[PDB]
């Protein structure tokens, strides 16, 4: 005549782990480590990201012949770059402070580019300047928002020409210089053999100059491109005097929404997909509190460890 | 550890469904499980909070910010680096290791809880049974379906079985 | 958990006021409380040890600097500041945790020394006493005030009192 | 704490060199000590389990690379030297943190075992002796050397003596 | 006739958690988190903050004209910066360097402000140069430790001049050029045309020149200041050598004592309180070992915590 | 007729803590703290360091004559610089992005010195600059890696010439251009009065031009050197051009094994040893898990904490 205590045991294989013991079965346990991804880029709260497939950041905003599908990007919920696009800067040269302009285009999720200064206001200049490093077409050509000016009537008058920014909006404004090869070269571009490139606004006060000097040949190119790009705040004005060697800007762009965005280096193809999570090596449909797939997550998502197994002990050791 | 999981009870029971504890009786009515629904509970609920409370303490975290550096800038690229680096070394050391240290408690509380209700049966019925140290009570008397019942429920009247087991225990 | 506090012991005493834990007495020359005052300083000596540890290990710590970055040093303004942030949400994660960790332990700590007292005096009375299991010892025989005292401070002699437990155990 | 060590039994035994926990008897052919292997190689195993888990925890950690910032770097030089003492405060806390965490419940893991040790034998024995509260049973019988083995390696068959042991008690 | 064991309970409300459960009554907490601050601005042990008030610190290193309480500052504790200072360099331009300069002023706890090279010491220039963008009782003036050199006689003759830390202590000296507009006003103000800046120490080996061409107005004036510092050491000398655009030094600063401090910003006004813990937000009386308060703590201070409620359970669970 | 339960004691005085108990008794401890090192500096895998006692990776790097002992350096497995060198820029300048270049070498080890443009190139300008500031022997000398051209038959012809990394690896190539004192000295040692060096590779384009101001004396000298460096990639060509004040390389160094290393700022001496963990105060022959000795650890290592003390308890307490 008997009555007994006793506790759970089933077929559960479920093991966890302690300090003292591992490879534990226990009857329930709660696994807190999603480790799948769909392997994807995917929308992100069904918000498109922008894929500059082949087109590094510097080749989009400077406008790169090749980088047309780019002219009217609309709004994007993060930026997906390549790890060695083929075209950026088709002339060589340098975008000054790119990585500071990486970051602050990492808090930007829409751009609307303004012609702020077109080719019809160059009455004494020669606006269509073209290169054979920036071939489009099989013909040579030139960056889309920016303007190579050059000599007319074997003249360069020197350029004094502001723009005030009227819009709303603050403006990303880039101009830039080009350093010739040699005095002869120097003159038949433009007529003034040393010049200068001044550009001022409240904050900014740039005096460029070509460094005329032999370089390698790059994209079959000795001469360069120095680009530069401001933030003109709105209301203020931005003044450039040149004589020579100007790369005048035509195009901004207005930054009109700024919220959160990263940019993300994967090599990896639109999906087709949504998510609430994304990665540089896919996506994450999860609501694990843990992932071990990538550290570089955007969107609302689990926190990244390193582990390859998390799972928690909520019954008894079974067996 | 608490010795009576995987201890003086050399094991569970594939029969009890109901819960995580509880009772098994034999008597001339026959046979059958129980689950003890207040220690289920109880521990269901502590278990639970706990893991409530591992997810919303890891829920402030690191994340990763996506930095750029040039050629000339590898001093503070390494400074990056490492540092993102050692934030998640360090939160994964926490979470590993606080998964593994409340395991741990974990079993040990169920243990804990297993003892507790072997105890609690074990003060109900005193002499009137026999400790088999198996984790039973040979009852010293007749326990019907009735009597068992009340064992459970925790409303088992002493006095009422002291004579007759009291003449079993001598004879 | 060890099952005494809240547990067979069921309800705390608000007459014991000059200790943590003790005893209370009743026998026909009255009633009354007494702390231990061993278990109690054990106890009190090893929880302002654990405040003190945890304050003092928590001595170094991370202090946040106020540094100042321009408008084109946002890399590393930001780098800064995921820095002491991750730092700090480290540091309340340790902080609250710990503290979280250890008031269990010490809970469980004022459980266990319970039952520890509960068993060194269940230890000394044997069968002269009856356990009612709810924390009391129905004594067999007469144990006035200094049988009580003896009891209390451990000098319990059960010979003396064992051939007249001997008799009302029986009858 | 399980009130066996440094508890109900007030003291090591200088005697026992052959393991951690064990048997000491004295019968009428003399009297030995004997370490009860099977629980003292489960100890060992999850000690040393335990230590290795506390030494593979801190492979990955943080290693202090040497940087070096000239005269008008000071903001990230004092930027690099807060990151790298904050990641070493940090490791520092975690690995003296969890020293102390695991020594504690490293002797209450001993503690553990003892009690559960006294226990397993207790339940074999019952009435057949006398729980002396010291952590020693003085039988209520002639138990000669294979007896003691027997109660050692588990084996103590309770009804062949139970008639000796009931008479004196009896008497 | 019975004896029991049991523990102690009382009125105690004080609740502590634990992961299992959370709001345990016990009958003895002890709380170790101060989230109490007296919301002003005190001395640490007994030393005055500086506090700038509408002075910022290039302002007050300069010598702007609105900040002229702080010409001659007493030892300080701390240094208390507004958000957004009027009185800032109120003839536009920059002071380069600045956040290393704050950086290393808050290492610094007294200057003892001194006379390097006196307004006596230009006989052959004009030293009395003025600016409406730096108003002083309604006329045009300018920085008070620092010479505007203009032209005398109509001419600027090249000036050479040096100057020998003879102190025991280390020197901060400020200097800087001036970007006038266009090259009439250049003549107007300096006779020669192109000119230029050269400043030379053991360490240091300085050209500036004046970038001529046209900005914003800011404070209204197109122009702008470039200012720039130094710390001359004890027994090294500084060599300043220019022929127009030049603004010398006048007054440098000793750096006395070099102790700890820092730059905080807050808005708050002095509290004639003392302190050992001083916060942005308010001063600290307290011997918790944490608080919640804010995180840019100087002095004797308890360790920031972003929790709410830290107390730990001392006692037993109380019904 | 007894049997008892009980437990080990012995002999151990091994103390441990705990949270609630300090200075704990116990029967088996296990150090788990390595607080031993042999205060030396030894080699790493039988790879013996690079010491540069007493120059400094500057002047190892240029050339300086003091520093002949490292004309052609063996493979290294880390790199030891002394706290401050005396043989470092014996003509005083900069050798700029220093900290980057240093950065750049403790992730070299062996480098192989070539010389690229031989003192045999300079057929139309004198090569045997020289100069008090570099003693070599009691007569002036100057870097060994690094030519001082001057004028000859009173006339500096411009150079223009070019080097083209035909070698498998990659070149460090150092040059550097002269700041002369004043108008006489410019022409006394070049005959031109305003001077530029040009530098120009596919990534590359600098322009240098000399500072002539007066500045304080440094090594004796009031003139000063500015040292510049890049990496010549395979295939890629380097483009010098100069009309004065030019310091021209003559050895470059290949950069044939790019491990791993650190540049270990220690006083010490080399010690004979062998080890597979080096410290900045002494190298470590342990299976330790951790260790108190120095952060900056090298090699196959312990992992560094604060701690004096490390005991993890393995048996009972004892007593
Ligand atoms: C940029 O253009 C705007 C367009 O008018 C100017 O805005 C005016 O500024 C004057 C100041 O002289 C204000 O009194 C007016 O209220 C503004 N006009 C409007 C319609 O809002 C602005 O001044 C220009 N800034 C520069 C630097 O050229
Ligand atoms: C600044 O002046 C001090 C003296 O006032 C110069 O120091 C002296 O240097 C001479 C050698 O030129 C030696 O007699 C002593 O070493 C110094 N004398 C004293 C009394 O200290 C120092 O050289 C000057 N510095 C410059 C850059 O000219
Ligand atoms: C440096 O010299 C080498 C000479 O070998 C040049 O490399 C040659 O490049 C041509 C293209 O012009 C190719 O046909 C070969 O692949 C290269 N030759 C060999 C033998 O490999 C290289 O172009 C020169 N670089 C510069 C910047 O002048
Ligand atoms: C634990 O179990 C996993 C499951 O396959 C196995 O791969 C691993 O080797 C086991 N390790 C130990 C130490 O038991
Ligand atoms: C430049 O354009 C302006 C306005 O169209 C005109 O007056 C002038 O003739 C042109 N040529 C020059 C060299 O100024
Ligand atoms: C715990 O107690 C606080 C006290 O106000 C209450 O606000 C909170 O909701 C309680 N939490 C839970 C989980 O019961
Ligand atoms: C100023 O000019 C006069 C006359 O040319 C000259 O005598 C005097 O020395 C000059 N003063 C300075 C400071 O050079
Ligand atoms: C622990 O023992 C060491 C041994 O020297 C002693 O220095 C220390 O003060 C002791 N601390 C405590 C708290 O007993
Ligand atoms: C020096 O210059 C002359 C003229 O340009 C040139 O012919 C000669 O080759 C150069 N150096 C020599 C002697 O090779």
């Amino acid at each position: 005549d008997q009555i007994c205590i006793g506790y759970h045991a089933n077929n559960s294989t479920e093991q966890v782990d302690t300090i003292m013991e591992k490879n534990v079965t226990v009857t329930h346990a709660q696994d807190i480590l999603e480790k799948t991804h769909n392997g994807k880029l995917c929308d992100l709260n069904g918000v498109k990201p922008l894929i500059l497939k082949d087109c590094s950041v510097a080749g989009w905003l400077l406008g790169n012949p090749m980088c047309d599908e780019f002219i009217r990007v609309p709004e994007w919920s993060y930026i997906v770059e390549r790890a060695n696009p083929a075209n950026d800067l088709c002339y060589p040269g340098n975008l000054n402070d790119y990585e500071e302009l990486k970051h602050l285009l990492s808090r930007i999720n829409h751009f609307e580019k303004t012609q702020i200064i077109p080719k019809s206001s160059w009455p004494n200049h020669t606006s269509s300047g073209v290169s054979a490093a920036c071939p489009y077409q099989g013909m040579p050509s030139f960056f889309r928002n920016v303007v190579w000016l050059t000599k007319k009537n074997d003249a360069y008058p020197t350029i004094r020409m502001s723009y005030n920014n009227t819009n709303r909006e603050d403006l990303l404004i880039l101009w830039g210089i080009h350093h010739s090869n040699n005095a002869e070269e120097q003159t038949n571009l433009y007529k003034n053999p040393t010049t200068y490139v001044s550009v001022g606004t409240s904050t900014l006060n740039q005096r460029l100059v070509p460094k005329i000097a032999t370089r390698s040949q790059v994209n079959g190119q000795r001469g360069r491109m120095d680009f530069f790009w401001t933030i003109l705040r709105p209301n203020d004005a931005i003044h450039f005097e040149s004589n020579g060697n100007f790369i005048a800007p035509e195009y901004a762009y207005k930054i009109i929404k700024t919220g959160d965005s990263t940019i993300m280096k994967s090599e990896m193809e639109y999906g087709n997909c949504n998510t609430k999570c994304q990665t540089p090596i896919g996506a994450i449909n999860s609501s694990m509190p843990f992932h071990n797939i990538h550290p570089l997550t955007i969107g609302e998502c689990p926190k990244y460890v390193k582990s390859n197994k998390l799972v928690l002990a909520t019954g008894l050791r079974n067996n | 550890l608490f010795g009576a999981i995987a201890g003086f009870i050399e094991g569970g029971w594939q029969g009890m469904v109901d819960g995580w504890y509880g009772y098994h009786h034999s008597n001339e009515q026959g046979s059958g499980y129980a689950a003890d629904r207040e220690s289920t509970q109880k521990a269901i609920d502590g278990v639970t909070n706990k893991v409530n409370s591992i997810i919303d303490k890891m829920n402030t975290q690191f994340e990763a910010v996506g930095r750029e550096f040039n050629n000339l800038e590898r001093r503070i690229e390494n400074l990056n680096k490492k540092m993102e680096d050692g934030f998640l070394d360090v939160w994964t050391y926490n979470a590993e290791l606080l998964v593994l240290m409340e395991n741990e408690r974990t079993l040990d509380f169920h243990d804990s809880n297993v003892k507790n209700l072997y105890d609690k049966v074990r003060l109900q019925l005193r002499d009137n049974a026999k400790e088999l140290g198996n984790g039973c009570f040979e009852f010293y008397h007749k326990c019907d379906n009735e009597c068992m019942e009340s064992v459970r429920n925790g409303t088992y009247d002493y006095p009422q079985y002291s004579e007759e087991a009291r003449l079993k225990r001598e004879e």
